[PDB]
DNA sequence: AGGGACAAAGGGCTTTCCATTTATTTA
DNA sequence: TAAGCAAAGGGTTGACGAAAGCCCTTTGTCCCT
């Protein structure tokens, strides 16, 4: 008949990115790392809503948090650590016959191209979300277990094949397919131009004076760890009218566009599991989607 | 009132001003102490799996007996012996000590074993007095878990739970 | 000639906060006055009075809901009912850093009292709590109020507890004055006919109901009388204060 | 004989743990310590709920308590104490009789194996469950009755014999066999990475403001004491079809997984007490489990 | 002399009955 | 010292049930041929 997820089936994080930090460096010298800090400036713009055409002559004012490269340096440095953990399938919470029948039905996935797309997203620098634009050249350096690599140009929308991402893909694919962890200490260098604007992650502010407050650790501009871990997993290219590599979620849902790319057409992850536990043959490019959501996380309820 | 009181005695039929059901749902110990009952005091109510019949407005036996000393005008005895005797046939003593705290006290030259069981008035006057009159330091609890109607009918009626005071002193800087 | 022994900065962990169904947080004065009988029976040192402060205290949980661990399945009759989580009845716990003062008469050198309370701390539990770290006890001698003020100045910093008394009843007094109630005594209701389910099988057992009182949390550097802060056994099955009502 | 069990039975807990405390230190200079301050961040994600595919194109920003190491230190320090209390044969409720004919029927069991598994479970780092996962190098320091031992690497899943742990095993088995106390102060050190994420205990709460709340001591990250005592309790490899150690439960059910091993197959507790009381000779691999229940403590119904 | 009936005693599983405020709110 | 301090979009879901009733089985208690 049917096997169902346990009322409780929770899947812990198999990626642990640290919240990235934003530093200011020069281009020719990268050792004088000086914190880009969150400063609080004030804007005096316009009252311009789609509604309320009467209020179009009275200027609004709010205090926003801004972060720029200081006017002696022309490179933004983004420093983080990402821990790719193994023990992918073992259900943290939950875990009986919907964790083990998934193991006997999901041991033959493609971990290699999975790890290739994840290390490509770090290497092509899609982890910045706004600092790519207005940048002449990007240099992303990755250090794993006392070895260092440098990446100059990778067009991010099409996952090209090269030789300096592929061996890190072998390490990460070996560390998800078994036990353990692999630590990527990654530094992104962007020649944004002299004294340009950097874009940290905004925090939620619940009824505060600041209309725009950036993420802050010790007075200094920083980006959210879950924003980094969002941008590791923008690998999903197996949905209806496959196009952009969007972030992988059980409904294929980007909340900026307000449309879920895998929902309501029998393609979602949840659906793509009950057949797997029931024993149907999962194809080569959607069990990899299921495994990418295993290494994402989430709750798998009743 | 007569038909659902008759349903109550045909049911399990227990009323009580003191219980250990609030400490653990496996209690089944019930005593109606007599001398502590004053005009504004409140009483909870148990029958098996919290059953009952409404009074054609969704109104069960509890708020009936609880609403402003309704029970008093049958307990003092201005409503006749016909209702009062059938009311008195329900308040029985039921003893049980399992899964309850069992502590000691130093009496005169020796120790005494005694079981702490809870009070009926304190929970209901807590829900109706720390709430309505603006005391802004309390904890809100729900007993039991996802199915709270197993203990009593008081448990069954309000699902927001009772209120305790906070016992957190200010700390050294 | 009275003697004072002091347990300073004792880390209590796992202490269940449910003093009653209506007071939660600190355990009642019955707990800390029965600690004296616990060392009177287990060790043998006669304890006549007890006082307590709180260096730190926090009940485990959030701001309006403190709550309870997932229960075990430690009951017979739940053979197939073990795959599910638990039946969960509320039992909130706490953790705190406390100071304790015990009134003892020793008639012996003070180098034995410290070790004799030290080996009792390691085996007893503070209302289900676990002692993590505690300072070394020391013996204080006071014969008047002037030398009792030397006991007053050495508990700095702590927040001691003094009696305050009830005006008419509990929740009304908790509202208009904004004070704190806690259990100070127990009233006998009914005697259990059979003693085969007791833990002693000889002493008669009576059902009890908790009687409450109002208190006050006071800075230890600002209390006029320590005997206003000490607690002891009373009558009948109650506790009271040496110094009375503050 | 032919006597009935008590309808209620109470046992004191003879493994009394203290709650863990969390600090941030560097891997070389451990003196420069600071508490891991639990903060509250607010995360904007997708719905990702089982079923409910219609409202799967909407966000859900919720407040989550987080606890991260600061980005000047890369080491997580843990600190707690354990007490073992002798005279485990005294029933709280229960004067004896049934208790006494079980006590003298359980005098020839293996206290040393239970002691070694307890001190090996706390030595290997089972007390952590998420901070051990991903650490570059763990180490443990145990200070018991003015002697100090230090461990570097232990396999948590497999109980492997070594000479450094057997002395602690005997020194707590002496207290366990007779009467007394023994207290050990335990510290754990983990190289996690620069500004990594730690995992304190989460509270049981339906908090209206915080979704996932981490446990605090005036803001400092901390675990539950019974979370520690569950991992020291986790020894059971004597149930049928045993592969992993589970917690000592009278029905052999862990509730995170949602399954029950020892229940309902003439293996659980309340049959084995009736066997041992009525003169039946127990299996030589069952008697240390019965003992374990006792030391963990417990009431027992009828 | 021992299986078979007579019946108590545990034990698994099966409903069940709910409806108030959902708190606000921190020193 | 004086005049003016923005808008939408969402805010999770999963476990957390004692007692009466209904059958099923087992072993105290008693029986002759």
């Amino acid at each position: 008949t049917k096997l169902k997820a346990p009322a409780v089936l929770a899947y812990s994080r198999k990626i642990n990115p640290t919240n990235a930090l934003m530093f200011a460096v020069n281009w020719s010298d990268r050792d004088n790392t000086t914190a880009v800090m969150v400063g609080t400036k004030t804007v005096a713009g316009t009252q311009s809503v789609r509604g309320n055409p009467n209020d179009a002559d009275k200027g609004n004012i709010q205090t926003v948090n801004f972060a720029n490269l200081p006017h002696n340096k022309n490179t933004l440095l983004v420093k983080y650590n990402v821990k790719f953990v193994g023990d992918v399938f073992k259900a943290e919470l939950g875990g009986g016959e919907y964790s083990n029948t998934l193991q006997t039905a999901l041991e033959n996935t493609d971990f290699g191209t999975l790890a290739y797309r994840y290390v490509y997203n770090i290497a092509a620098g899609r982890t910045l979300w706004r600092n790519r634009v207005g940048a002449e050249s990007i240099e992303t350096v990755i250090t794993v277990n006392d070895q260092t690599f440098t990446f100059s140009d990778l067009l991010v929308n099409e996952f090209d094949e090269d030789v300096d991402v592929a061996e890190i893909a072998d390490m990460v694919a070996g560390v998800l397919s078994g036990e353990g962890f692999v630590t990527l200490k990654v530094e992104h260098y962007m020649l944004l131009g002299e004294g340009s604007e950097v874009f940290p992650s905004q925090e939620f502010v619940e009824n505060s004076k600041l209309s725009k407050q950036l993420f802050d650790l010790n007075g200094q501009a920083a980006m959210h760890d879950q924003k980094i871990g969002n941008a590791i997993r923008t690998i999903d290219t197996w949905y209806e009218d496959a196009t952009t590599p969007i972030a992988v979620e059980p409904y294929g849902s980007v909340v900026r566009n307000g449309v879920a790319y895998r929902a309501g057409n029998k393609t979602d992850l949840f659906t793509l599991m009950d057949g797997a536990v029931n024993g149907k043959s999962l194809t080569e490019e959607d069990q990899m989607f299921v495994t990418a959501n295993l290494i994402r996380g989430g709750v798998f309820g009743g | 009132i007569k038909e659902m009181i008759e349903d109550f005695i045909s049911k399990g039929g227990l009323i009580f001003t003191h219980s250990g059901r609030y400490t653990n749902t496996n209690n089944s110990c019930f005593i109606f102490n007599k001398n502590d009952i004053g005009v504004d005091t409140k009483v909870d109510m148990y029958t098996p799996k919290s059953a009952g019949i409404k009074n054609e407005e969704g109104e069960n036996l509890w708020q009936v007996l609880n609403k402003a000393n309704m029970f008093y005008r049958i307990y003092s005895g201005e409503l006749g012996e016909e209702l009062q005797y059938l009311l008195k046939s329900c308040c029985t003593a039921k003893e049980d000590v399992t899964t309850l705290p069992q502590i000691y006290f130093k009496n005169g030259e020796g120790y005494d074993i005694l079981v702490p069981i809870g009070n009926a008035h304190n929970l209901i006057s807590g829900t109706e007095y720390l709430w309505e009159h603006k005391y802004y330091n309390t904890f809100t609890q729900k007993l039991g878990g996802s199915n709270p109607q197993n203990c009593t009918h008081a448990c069954n009626k309000m699902r927001g739970g009772f209120k305790q005071f906070n016992c957190t002193p200010p700390q050294v800087e | 000639m009275r003697k004072f022994i002091i347990v300073k900065n004792v880390k209590v962990d796992g202490i269940n906060a449910k003093s009653s169904d209506i007071t939660v947080g600190m355990p009642p004065a019955t707990t800390f006055c029965g600690l004296g009988e616990t060392m009177s029976i287990k060790t043998g040192i006669v304890v006549k009075a007890v006082s307590y402060g709180s260096v730190k205290f926090e009940v485990r949980g959030s701001r309006f809901n403190t709550s309870v661990t997932k229960f075990a399945w430690q009951d017979r009759g739940n053979g197939g009912k073990a795959n599910n989580n638990s039946p969960i009845q509320p039992k909130p716990l706490a953790d705190g850093v406390f100071t304790l003062c015990f009134e003892v008469e020793w008639e012996d050198c003070a180098e034995v009292l410290v070790d004799k309370v030290t080996n009792f701390i390691n085996t007893a539990r503070i209302a289900g709590g676990t002692i993590a770290s505690f300072n070394k006890p020391f013996v204080k001698v006071a014969k008047d109020a002037e030398e009792l003020a030397s006991v007053k100045n050495a508990m700095m910093p702590c927040y001691v507890v003094v009696d305050c008394g009830v005006e008419v009843n509990i929740f009304e007094d908790a509202v208009n004055r904004k004070l704190q109630p806690m259990v100070n005594g127990y009233k006998k209701l009914e005697k259990i006919v059979d003693n085969k389910h007791m833990r002693d099988k000889f002493t008669p057992a009576y059902l009890a109901t908790p009687t409450y009182t109002m208190i006050g949390y006071k800075m230890v550097s600002n209390v006029d009388n320590f005997d206003q802060a000490l607690w002891q056994y009373g009558e009948n099955t109650k506790v009271k204060t040496i110094g009375g009502i503050y």
